[PDB]
RNA sequence: UGUUGGAGAGUUUGAUCCUGGCUCAGGGUGAACGCUGGCGGCGUGCCUAAGACAUGCAAGUCGUGCGGGCCGCGGGGUUUUACUCCGUGGUCAGCGGCGGACGGGUGAGUAACGCGUGGGUGACCUACCCGGAAGAGGGGGACAACCCGGGGAAACUCGGGCUAAUCCCCCAUGUGGACCCGCCCCUUGGGGUGUGUCCAAAGGGCUUUGCCCGCUUCCGGAUGGGCCCGCGUCCCAUCAGCUAGUUGGUGGGGUAAUGGCCCACCAAGGCGACGACGGGUAGCCGGUCUGAGAGGAUGGCCGGCCACAGGGGCACUGAGACACGGGCCCCACUCCUACGGGAGGCAGCAGUUAGGAAUCUUCCGCAAUGGGCGCAAGCCUGACGGAGCGACGCCGCUUGGAGGAAGAAGCCCUUCGGGGUGUAAACUCCUGAACCCGGGACGAAACCCCCGACGAGGGGACUGACGGUACCGGGGUAAUAGCGCCGGCCAACUCCGUGCCAGCAGCCGCGGUAAUACGGAGGGCGCGAGCGUUACCCGGAUUCACUGGGCGUAAAGGGCGUGUAGGCGGCCUGGGGCGUCCCAUGUGA
């Protein structure tokens, strides 16, 4: 399954995450498909998220499934906000 | 822990003048002051034509020992140097100038820089608000440096400031006595420096 | 020890005979089909055949041969009879052979 | 994209097979002078139309054998045993180098 | 693979020059040894016996697939009896689905399409996930569990009988798909089509006319992977010839697919000095070290690929394995044995022992990121997040800061007036790491529940290993230093001892009664929680020289010739345009 994950890559406590797609297969640090973004989760400089909704959307259509951690993220982001209005 | 101990035979066998220890150096006591031959049982003696390593060397344990950092640092920053684009040489006395340690010495803050060191560690210094207990911290363009605030009221350091009334600073610095605060204006060049040093030639030692 | 994962080698057998019998029925149907084939005897050759054929791709349907393992048979088998049957036969009931 | 190589044919004793002798030609890793290697490939001749000595182009394709992955897609000249004979005089060469003794 | 880049010296002589080897200064090390050793941050830590390993732990999960054995609480039917029906909690194993093919270890083997690079598959497979079409009708059967008996010293095995389902099977159905065969468009098994033949499936769950989960077939997406090819990959020619399934061919077998991958027959070829065959050595790469660069050396940590899991062989099951903690046989090995026969494998984390110059805690956590199974709650997970030990490396930190006499004491030297350690200490003042008090968090937000429509969105609540740690606020004491050298290269000099002795030594050498070269003292240079040493890689070494060398006498012209492969090739014009150069672009994670 080519699913969007994080992977860890800053050092010791300082944790710095990544929006990957990918097989739960490998390891999540290890080769990868593209990065949809990132998430620093201490929040130290004002940006954090950084998802393209654009890409992620697409890998989201093609059956990549999100963590339920990848998907908050992605949800933070927009890649769920479908355009309404007029009624809500 | 970089030396510590006796300075003024660092004066004497450098056989210049060092500030080591902002005041007396200046008095008639500096030793340098009616004794300028080096330390030892033969300080006296003739000296005999220096080896063009001899001379590298002396001049390098001279531009370091003015600041007084440890062959280990002073290396290091030789190095980011010579990698960075402009004239090794002044490149190099720029950022040694840039230490917040050392920087603390300019700004008057302390007698002189080993005192500034202290003062940085025991924490009566501040870089943009939040205090900073390193010597080597590397003070940037725009950055106050200002007193400890509970630390403002030490003697010392008031002794310090309340002579600075009047010393001017480093066109690449600039106080405000009355705040005990001050800025660092830009990266002081090799001219704005009145170093007994030929760093053509420092570098020159680590040619080899 | 009983790491309780030895259900797995129990489950297999069952199916390793599973796998076993029904393949090597589909052999026995194919081959006894080709012989037919082979001497003459038209129609008896292709009425094997569809049960044979059928073997096939029932085995196939689970995960006995599965993917083309059930296309190689097929077209093989479907050959060796059509063309056995290249000794003046004319397939009368021409089941398994669309003609 | 399937590579094309171009050769000479060098043996044709097998069956719908040819032997085709590629030569290449590079500059040095550590001297730039020009240099040639060559390679023997084995391509198929399903009409055995090619003979000795034909100067063919090769593809890859499905392997038809240990060695083989090659084909012989069209002529480029139908004759020059000019190249052949070295081939084969290189060859003759190796027959009579070390062991023989030529001196006992 | 970045774009400010390149120092030499000592030593063969009476003296010179050239040659030329040896030697040093530099940098790097998964290191080790010595002396010394205060704190923290990150990193890292068996390199030798891929020797052998005790014990614990490293893959399980689902009762919303199924039926039972057992311990328990409660409800029925026969008015009291044995008996029996229902709901239900815990539990154990079983049947079944999916995971055990990921993750984790090691580098033995391999010079090979193993890897790197780029292409090929009209020669292919791809569970789970995603989009789209169509469907889920009827019937039958077993094996476990469980009950009986038998063999066994065990391990455990056998026979007997009953029963369930998303377990197996038959029929029906067919959007369709599979095969043969005819044809069309393509062009090596690509696509479309005709009559024939063949092939589906299961249910479970609830807030039950609704929907969740699941299931069947088929086309597409997605990802992953197989196979194949060009090119690139050490040393030795005192390894020169190798090869019979070996080279091709046809038929066939086998596989998801090509193929000598396997077999039968036919042909006899294939590979080699542009180094085959053999021996030795070695996992390959991204990268690392060095270097002016070209190049050299290396590939431990992290990442991608390969290979192995006691040695060797083999297949079963499955999408995937020929399966590290699965299975079968042989070998060795330790272990139980009433000796008839059985049991294991740490190159998983942690530890043990052997080896060794040398390499850690038998830790804490499942809070986080991740993987597995499940509607979910949640279970699992030494993967991982972390803590411990080792100055093993790197980076920051301290042992204090200003003042303080033409100058204590002492020790050293001093053709003896004095010089030196030295402002160093003493002493004064200022600051105040440790340590004590109180406060103490980021890493954590969702999965769940509610509103909403099961969307979108909004509301609610639980959730830490590290930690009571980091960090902030207050109080607060001056509170570790060593080590190498001081003849020349290489910065640092006297005296006393010793007398070619004791001893130094990287090269040159120093010592036989004045030693700046042995030992101690004083002093001095260097570096500083470190400094020396040893080993190995690059540098210096233009000392293998492509950049950048040589051969009259220093090492070096083959005794001469003939000539093969090969290397090299005058002058003019025209075609190609392979080299070569340029632009674009894909790749160069
Ligand atoms: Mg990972
Ligand atoms: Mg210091
Ligand atoms: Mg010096
Ligand atoms: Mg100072
Ligand atoms: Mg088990
Ligand atoms: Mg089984
Ligand atoms: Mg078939
Ligand atoms: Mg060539
Ligand atoms: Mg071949
Ligand atoms: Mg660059
Ligand atoms: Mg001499
Ligand atoms: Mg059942
Ligand atoms: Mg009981
Ligand atoms: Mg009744
Ligand atoms: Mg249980
Ligand atoms: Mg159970
Ligand atoms: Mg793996
Ligand atoms: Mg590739
Ligand atoms: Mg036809
Ligand atoms: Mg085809
Ligand atoms: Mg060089
Ligand atoms: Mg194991
Ligand atoms: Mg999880
Ligand atoms: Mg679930
Ligand atoms: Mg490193
Ligand atoms: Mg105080
Ligand atoms: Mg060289
Ligand atoms: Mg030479
Ligand atoms: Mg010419
Ligand atoms: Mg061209
Ligand atoms: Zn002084």
């Amino acid at each position: 399954m080519v699913k969007i994950r994080l992977a860890r890559f800053g050092s010791k406590h300082n944790p710095h995450y990544r929006i990957v797609v990918t097989d739960a297969r490998r390891k999540r640090d290890g080769k990868y498909i593209e990065k949809i973004g990132y998430y620093d989760p201490r929040k130290t400089t004002p940006d954090w998220l950084k998802v393209d909704v654009e890409r992620a959307r697409y890998w989201l259509s093609v059956g990549a499934q999100p963590t339920d951690t990848a998907r908050r993220l992605l949800r933070q982001a927009g890649v769920f906000r479908q355009e309404a209005r007029e009624g809500a | 822990g970089r030396y510590i101990g006796p300075v003024c035979r660092l004066c004497r066998r450098e056989g210049v003048k060092l500030y080591l220890k902002g005041e007396r150096c200046y008095s008639p006591k500096c030793a340098m002051e009616r004794r300028p031959y080096p330390p030892g049982q033969h300080g006296q003696k003739r000296a005999r034509r220096p080896s063009d390593y001899a001379v590298r060397l002396r001049e390098k344990q001279k531009l370091r020992r003015i600041y007084g950092i440890s062959e280990r640092q002073f290396r290091n920053l030789f190095e980011e140097a010579s990698k960075k684009k402009g004239v090794t040489g002044s490149v190099f006395l720029g950022l040694l100038e840039s230490r917040l340690d050392n920087v603390v010495y300019r700004l008057g803050f302390a007698v002189s820089r080993r005192q500034a060191r202290q003062l940085v560690r025991h924490g009566h210094i501040t870089v943009n608000g939040r205090r900073v207990d390193l010597p080597s911290y590397r003070v940037r363009p725009g950055d106050e440096i200002a007193v400890a605030e509970k630390s403002r009221n030490l003697e010392l350091i008031r002794q310090n400031l309340e002579a600075m009334k009047g010393r001017k600073v480093g066109p690449w610095l600039s106080l405000d006595v009355e705040g005990m605060k001050g800025k660092f204006l830009r990266l002081p060049d090799r001219e704005d420096l009145a170093l007994p040093v030929n760093e053509q030639l420092v570098i020159e030692f680590y040619s080899r | 020890r009983n790491l309780s994962a030895l259900k797995r080698h129990r489950q297999s057998l069952k199916r390793r005979l599973r796998n076993k019998a029904k393949k090597s029925a589909i052999k026995t149907l194919s081959k006894k089909a080709i012989q037919l084939a082979q001497e003459g005897k038209a129609e008896e050759a292709l009425k094997i055949m569809r049960k044979a054929e059928s073997l096939i791709d029932k085995a196939a349907k689970g995960s006995t041969l599965h993917k083309n393992a059930a296309a190689r048979r097929k077209s093989r088998l479907m050959r060796k009879v059509r063309q056995l049957l290249e000794a003046a036969g004319a397939p009368l009931i021409g089941g398994g052979l669309s003609a | 994209p399937k590579k094309v190589l171009t050769g000479v044919v060098v043996s044709d004793k097998m069956q719908k097979t040819v032997t085709v002798l590629v030569e290449r030609q590079f500059p040095h890793p550590l001297y730039g002078k020009v240099i040639k290697r060559s390679k023997k490939y084995l391509a198929h001749d399903p009409e055995e139309r090619y003979k000795v000595g034909d100067v063919v182009e090769i593809i890859e394709a499905r392997p038809i054998s240990k060695r083989k992955r090659f084909r012989v897609l069209r002529l480029v000249e139908e004759g020059r045993l000019d190249l052949v004979e070295k081939y084969l005089v290189r060859r003759q060469n190796y027959a009579s180098l070390s062991k023989r003794g030529g001196k006992a």
